[PDB]
């Protein structure tokens, strides 16, 4: 009725791509600047895919 | 000469900040070595949160 | 600079371990603001003598 599996294995997908990026040990800032505002891009796509 | 003023005037306007209406969090800053504020993420059984 | 690479030897920052006391980690990283909202502090204030 409201389910959709289609958009939810999107959102594992999502889930777990996210933890590689949340993990990626940098250095020298400008990486940690972009590691932190790459999620306001990574959440974002995944509402309107649904 | 400012130390009269910072204690007996400017520290009752903040004694009466602490008790306003639309204040609910704990900015605590006693001991800089360990404080870390309290994350409070509103979260969904789907999406995103 | 003497004892300057003495500090910064033993890390720029640190974590808590589950129960018990800090843990500096052994890099010499640049401090950042998007550090501070989730983990670490800035080691030049953790007061371990």
């Amino acid at each position: 009725t409201v389910t959709n599996e289609f958009a939810s294995r999107f959102r594992t997908i999502v889930a777990t791509l996210a933890n590689v990026v949340n993990e990626r040990a940098v250095q020298d800032d400008m990486q940690k600047a972009t590691r932190s505002c790459t999620k306001q891009w990574l959440r974002h796509l995944e509402t309107q895919f649904d | 000469n400012i130390a009269v003023a910072h204690t007996d005037h400017l520290s009752v306007v903040y004694a009466t900040m602490s008790n306003f209406m639309l204040n609910f969090t704990n900015n605590f800053s006693g001991n800089h070595a360990t404080f870390k504020p309290d994350q409070y993420v509103i979260t969904s059984p789907e999406g995103s949160y | 600079p003497v004892e300057y690479g003495i500090f910064i030897q033993r890390g720029a920052t640190y974590t808590i371990n589950a129960a018990g006391e800090f843990e500096f980690s052994g890099r010499n990283e640049k401090w950042d603001q998007s550090l501070y909202l989730s983990e670490h502090f800035p080691a030049l204030f953790s007061d371990v003598p």
